[PDB]
């Protein structure tokens, strides 16, 4: 989870 | 998209469009291991049937093995997963959401149980085309008991 780097 | 093992097994995360899916048909493509849940793929495509009827009309075969995003697969889906991975040598792609967590523990599994290597190397074999593949705790811990029983997993996928 958490994308978007 | 990326190759973990040229044009036999790779992962990628969730595409937006069909015209991404005929960009892994042209890398080689032919298989698609689908990890994210229903709700993931309707939040991106609308309906999960729909994505996954989208990826048989382009001419490439899925295998849905919902994975609780930051989670692992239960010994029953990762049996299931080894043995469709490995049921057809070439064209593999695994995909998540990001490309990232759930699809370099896969990713990093199987690199454990076809190359014998130990879960620190399988990590490092797939950070290498995919930077910071592996997440969390509970997936590190997966590998970790994978490699532990890798004997027992063997005789169970073959
Ligand atoms: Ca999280």
């Amino acid at each position: 989870n958490k994308y978007g780097n | 998209m990326y190759w973990v093992r040229r044009k036999t097994i790779g992962g990628s995360g969730l595409p937006y469009t069909e015209n991404e899916i005929l960009e892994w048909r042209k890398e080689g493509v032919k298989r698609v291991l689908v990890l994210p849940e229903d709700w993931e793929i309707e939040e991106s495509w609308g309906d999960k049937d729909y994505y996954l009827s989208i990826l048989k009309k382009n001419g490439l075969q899925p295998l849905h093995i919902p994975i609780p995003d930051g989670g692992v697969p239960s010994d029953s889906q990762f049996l299931t997963i080894m043995k469709w991975l490995l049921s057809e040598k070439e064209g593999n792609l695994v995909h998540s959401v990001g490309g990232i967590g759930r699809t370099g523990t896969i990713l990093a599994s199987y690199l454990i149980l076809t190359e014998g290597l130990e879960v620190e190397s399988a990590i490092d074999e797939v950070r290498l085309v995919r930077p910071g593949a592996v997440q969390t705790y509970e997936q590190e811990m997966f590998l970790l008991r994978v490699e532990g029983m890798r004997k027992s997993w063997l005789k169970n996928i073959y």
